């Protein structure tokens, strides 16, 4: 079939019309992003030779190459380590989460690390971890800081947004209850404080609702956890085809060189051991290629990931479509194998209706310009919203300003401006 | 078959015709003694950096 | 340790920064007769925060503070011609 | 050690350039590594066989280092552009972004030359000498709630004021910093006060 692009909505537009809505959802998303590859190092002389020397000797001649691939993978594995290292420890001192946790209905208790396991990770990064689960000259590097610091450097991130919301990352960390928190950080996307002052037992739900579903959906399906997944498969298959090409002949008699050191004379053993040491040295250039050009990407995904820790976990950002679909509340740092999850509390408003509104209105010969909402009516009355939550109030002279007369703005209607 | 590394005895499960063994990386670890019918497995002498 | 095995330093049961890096949460540096001592890094201080729902820590100073950030822009442009590398 | 994110550079190309000129004293397998003893030593026809391997050498040589350009040239250019990002988002106009241009609140930044890079010296805005105070979301004067307009409720431990959010201005809670919305008996964490009408 031919693929659909969506559905085909027909918004009413009209020159006096406006859509408010009336009620909100907290929607939490996951936006999963590789931080670092496996470190691995490749000595070229076991791997072209293999405890030989006449073979050793044949290979010097080829100048500096093993040094280059040698300072190349060094090269690869000190960029991984710093990938690690500037995304997770964005934060000097160690936060710690009090006793007493009581965040004004928010449950974070799954979340949070659990004492169950030796105060290692959470329920989450449990899942994460358990759901993205010595050779002939190749090894495995273990990484600089381990899943226990990660798991510390995330946990401590995470005590100091919730504690102190974003003043752990612009200096001092400075307490503050979790209620004005949100209401602050309400009064960032155009909603008032007096919203969440009322609604926060039905926000606290829909967050407990929303953290649930995602670990529902990370407990049932398997297949989110992605770009994770794709970079282990990658650097397997790149191990396996490099394991693989010891097996090729490259015109010689035989892949093995004890096989030709054995049969054949050093006048003629020469011959057959450079075709084996050429395809051997390209095959290990590829895979150094290849190697550098993934590295490259893995490193743009980590200053992505770097950023979306910065300005999207300490602090509010203002960027559409950077931190979750909507309007951005609050995020949060989850460690993963090889990466980094986040968990983006964005504000998606729902339930709007469909009102009149004017661009000023007239009252005694002068306009009157809302300072900040819009004019809207039920019908027959005039009022006023915020931006985007529908808080009708009686238009009076301490939410307009007065500018010019009432002649040169179209879409004008005479209405009554209430004096205190 | 000529190299170096460590011989040991082997609980693989070979069978009456079968003198050789080759891993998934086409390595031979395993190989069968050409006088005593006995099985020995062949792991890679000691290595690493520094 | 858990890459390799370290022969010429003494293992301190201390935290504190990482100065050399060896391997899996192990770092290395010359400090006090002087040797060099492997260690476990430390991630930092255990700060803890006075969290309640009626406390709010409201700065009363400031401090103007201006740091550095060094970025490359450029490299140094070459040509290599192979008639003269290859050949000549 | 300050500069040397500006130095790793240099010496990345002065070891590519270095690795690239002693690739020219290999024979690849032949029987000398500088063309004219081949050429004065060889006939012609028996020369060739000895040139084609340093030729093959040479050229691999050179690609390495052509690739290696490349892959060293695309993540400066990655640099390159975050650069004029911040020279076009700290220094032609106050940031917003944490973290980006600074650790703290950021004001102005200015840019200074240097050997194949720039350096952004970011003046920042970091609070300090913190104080502990309590705190209300609004407060009951007359049955109503009084929510700050811009601002939080705190309190010395006898009267409650109301200051900013980064820098303690304790100011007397009037109806022209605060406004009504709703009753006083749905907001949890209320705390009943006086609101002075001017
Ligand atoms: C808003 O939506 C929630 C469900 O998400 C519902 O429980 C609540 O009653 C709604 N409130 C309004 C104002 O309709
Ligand atoms: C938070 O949720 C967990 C189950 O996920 C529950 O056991 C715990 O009691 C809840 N805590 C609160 C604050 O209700
Ligand atoms: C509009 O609102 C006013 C005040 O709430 C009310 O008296 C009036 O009946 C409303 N009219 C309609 C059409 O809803
Ligand atoms: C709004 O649009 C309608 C339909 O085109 C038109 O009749 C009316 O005059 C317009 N009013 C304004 C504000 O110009
Ligand atoms: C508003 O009132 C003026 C007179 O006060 C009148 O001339 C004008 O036509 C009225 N406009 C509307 C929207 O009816
Ligand atoms: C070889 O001879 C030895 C000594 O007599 C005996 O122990 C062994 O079983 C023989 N092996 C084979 C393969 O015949
Ligand atoms: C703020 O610090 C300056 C010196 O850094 C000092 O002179 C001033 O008195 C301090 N402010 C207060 C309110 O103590
Ligand atoms: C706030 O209270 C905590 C706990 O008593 C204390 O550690 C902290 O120093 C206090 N902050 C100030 C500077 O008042
Ligand atoms: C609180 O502030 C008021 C007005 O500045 C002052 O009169 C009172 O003594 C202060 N009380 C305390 C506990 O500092
Ligand atoms: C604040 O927390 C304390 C201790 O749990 C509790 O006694 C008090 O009622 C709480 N106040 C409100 C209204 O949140
Ligand atoms: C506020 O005043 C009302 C009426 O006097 C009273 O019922 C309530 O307990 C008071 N609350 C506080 C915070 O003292």
């Amino acid at each position: 079939y031919t693929m659909s692009l969506g559905a085909e909505n027909s918004v009413a537009y009209s020159n006096n019309s406006i859509a408010i809505p009336t009620n909100f959802t907290i929607s939490v998303t996951t936006e999963i992003l590789p931080v670092s590859m496996t470190k691995t190092s490749v000595d070229c002389t076991m791997y072209i030779c293999g405890d030989s020397t006449e073979c050793s000797n044949l290979l010097l001649q080829y100048g500096s190459f093993c040094t280059q691939l040698n300072r190349a993978l060094t090269g690869i594995a000190v960029e991984q380590d710093k990938n690690t290292q500037e995304v997770f420890a964005q934060v000097k001192q160690i936060y710690k989460t009090p006793p007493i946790k009581d965040f004004g209905g928010f449950n974070f208790s799954q979340i949070l690390p659990d004492p169950s396991k030796p105060s290692k990770r959470s329920f989450i990064e449990d899942l994460l971890f358990n759901k993205v689960t010595k050779f002939n000259g190749l090894t495995v590097l273990p990484p600089l800081l381990t899943d226990e610091m990660i798991a510390q450097y995330t946990s401590a991130l995470l005590a100091g947004t919730i504690t102190s919301g974003w003043t752990f990352g612009a200096g001092a960390a400075l307490q503050i209850p979790f209620a004005m928190q949100m209401a602050y950080r309400f009064n960032g996307i155009g909603v008032t404080q007096n919203v969440l002052y009322e609604n926060q037992k039905l926000i606290a739900n829909q967050f407990n609702s929303a953290i649930g579903k995602i670990q529902d959906s990370l407990s049932s399906t398997a297949s989110a956890l992605g770009k994770l997944q794709d970079v282990v498969n990658q650097n397997a298959q790149a191990l396996n085809t490099l394991v693989k090409q010891l097996s090729s002949n490259f015109g010689a008699i035989s892949s093995v060189l004890n096989d030709i050191l054995s049969r054949l004379d050093p006048p003629e053993a020469e011959v057959q051991i450079d075709r084996l040491i050429t395809g051997r040295l390209q095959s290990l250039q590829t895979y150094v290629t290849q190697q550098l050009i993934r590295a490259a990407e893995i490193r743009a995904s980590a200053n992505l990931a770097a950023t979306k820790m910065s300005e999207c976990v300490l602090g509010q950002s203002k960027r559409v479509d950077f931190c979750g679909k909507g309007y951005h509340l609050m995020s949060f740092p989850q460690s993963a194998p090889h990466g980094v999850v986040f968990l983006h509390v964005t504000y998606v408003p729902a339930q709007e209706k469909n009102f009149t509104t004017a661009p000023a209105i007239c009252h005694d010969g002068k306009a009157h310009f809302p300072r900040e909402g819009v004019f809207v009516s039920n019908g027959t009355h005039w009022f006023v919203t915020q931006r985007n939550f529908y808080e009708p109030q009686i238009i009076t002279t301490d939410n307009t300003f007065v500018s010019g007369n009432c002649d040169v703005v179209i879409g004008i209607v005479n209405n009554t401006v209430y004096d205190p | 078959l000529t190299g170096t590394g460590v011989l040991t005895e082997s609980n693989k499960k070979f069978l009456p015709f079968q003198q050789f063994g080759r891993d998934i990386a086409d390595t031979t670890d395993a190989v069968r003694d050409p006088q005593t019918l006995e099985i020995l497995d062949i792991t890679p002498c000691s290595f690493g950096g520094v | 340790t858990r890459a390799g095995c370290l022969i010429g330093a003494e293992h301190v049961n201390n935290s504190y920064e990482c100065d050399i890096p060896i391997g899996a949460g192990i770092c290395a540096s010359y400090q006090t007769s002087q040797s060099i001592i492997a260690y476990t890094m430390s991630l930092g201080a255990e700060n803890s925060v006075a969290y309640s729902n009626n406390s709010i820590a409201i700065p009363t100073n400031f401090t103007i503070s201006v740091t550095t950030e060094i970025l490359p822009v450029s490299m140094t442009k070459t040509s290599v011609d192979c008639t003269m590398y290859i050949c000549g």
